[PDB]
């Protein structure tokens, strides 16, 4: 069974630096182009960026509004998606959305859902 | 102990399309042993005798595996991949629906339908030219005879073995 | 590539047709593949979102036929045949041709 959750949010004074993480299991993490999206309280999801698969170069993309301050990385031992934050400015959702169309994965699926969506962690800024 | 990109070519994480067939330059038993096949016997050569080399990797449809043969005439043969009648090479295909097919189909895979010059053998035309020349080129798709050279086959598990996907590596030993 | 949903907030009653139009700045349809690069996600309040359709036409497995989509060029649409109690969620049309751009987001609710 697949599950996607995140943890580590909290209140922080602007100007600091920290990192955020997500938890994944039950699926082939390496092949998929997992990415991270954020949803401001009362707003919509804004594409923070995509971290591509290592076979496809591992290229990292970011959106212009958050360009130059954020960084999305990957690890295999923990099956964990990361979103470090630098120069904080006044809910985050790890995902595998938008990946099935580029990654190389067969038709076999853990249940039949090729999407994977995080629990959602709220991060508040002072 | 000898290493070749043949394992990389065959077990490629992503294969190339037919219109742009990925081209790379001993022991070849691993090629025929690793997967059961629908068609692997060499057309123009002997299966046992194979063991300059051009490994032309792409995916082709099951009914079109026979189309990749010396002197054969058809859609894949005329335009996508034309082979010289006096060529010594083997076509090797295995049903890889588990690997390269996708829920909803894998549409990254393409082939070249028609090039007006009947394609010379071992010649690749990558250009996205809209169908060539004619009485009125018009440079744009607003009528007949001006088609984009590319079309894609979906690759689904429910597809029949004839329409199921085969990773053919048309290796032409020279 | 700027992505815009129609509208920012949609209201649909139980079981009625729920059409959500999408419009993009550039052209998403790939000339070679002859199909678009689009997706559709629904987000229930408080827990993970989910994927309705992919390739702007193909259907997620495990969810019946009421989900329906059809897109071409830079204009896309996802239409829902019937809205159920669990179907109530907030939606995000997505493109993946170059980068990925979730739009402003369309939230649907029972009338
Ligand atoms: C070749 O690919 C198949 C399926 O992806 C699998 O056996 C493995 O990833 C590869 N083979 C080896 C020996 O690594």
């Amino acid at each position: 069974e697949v599950q996607l959750v995140e943890s580590g949010g909290g209140l922080v004074k602007p100007g600091g630096s920290l990192r955020l993480s997500c938890a994944a299991s039950g699926f082939t993490f390496r092949d998929v182009w997992m990415s991270w999206v954020r949803q401001a309280p009362g707003k919509g999801l804004e594409w923070v960026g995509r971290i591509k698969s290592k076979i496809d170069g591992g290229t990292t993309d970011y959106a212009a509004p958050v360009k130059g301050r954020f960084t999305i990385s990957r690890d295999d031992s923990k099956n964990t998606l990361y979103l470090q934050m630098n120069s904080l400015k006044t809910v985050y959702y790890c995902t595998t959305a938008g990946s099935y169309y580029y990654d190389t994965v067969g038709p076999e699926l853990p249940e039949g859902k090729f999407d994977y969506w995080g629990q959602g962690t709220l991060v508040t800024v002072s | 102990t000898n290493l070749c990109p043949f394992d990389e070519v065959f077990n490629a994480t992503r294969f190339a399309s037919v219109y742009a067939w990925n081209r790379k330059r001993a022991d070849y038993s691993v090629l025929y042993n690793f997967a059961p096949f629908f068609a692997f016997k060499c057309y123009g050569v002997s299966p046992t005798k194979l063991n300059n080399v051009y490994a032309d990797s792409f995916v082709i449809r099951g009914n079109e595996v026979s189309q990749i043969a010396p002197g054969q005439t058809g859609n894949i043969a005329d335009y996508n991949y034309k082979l010289p009648d006096d060529f010594t090479g083997c076509v090797i295909a295995w049903n890889s629906n588990k690997l390269d097919s996708k829920v909803g189909g894998n549409y990254n895979y393409l082939y070249r339908l028609f090039r007006k010059s009947n394609l010379k053998p071992f010649e690749r035309d990558i250009s996205t030219e809209i169908y060539q020349a004619g009485n009125k080129p018009c440079n744009g798709v607003a009528g007949f005879n001006c088609y984009f050279p590319l079309r894609s086959y979906g690759f689904r598990p429910t597809y029949g073995v004839g329409h199921q996907p085969y990773r053919v590596v048309v290796l032409s030993f020279e | 590539i700027v992505m815009t949903q129609s509208p920012d907030s949609l209201a649909v009653s139980l079981g009625e047709r729920a059409t959500i139009n999408c419009k993009s700045s550039q052209s998403v349809l790939y000339a070679a593949n002859n199909k678009n690069y689009l997706a559709w996600y629904q987000q229930k309040p408080g827990q993970p979102p989910k994927l309705l359709m992919y390739w702007a036409s193909e259907r997620e497995s495990g969810v019946p036929d009421r989900f329906s989509g059809s897109g071409s060029g830079a204009e896309f649409t996802l239409t829902i045949s019937s809205l159920q109690a669990e179907d109530v969620a907030i939606y995000y049309c997505q493109q993946y041709y170059s980068t990925l751009t979730f739009g402003g987001g369309t939230k649907v609710e029972i009338k």
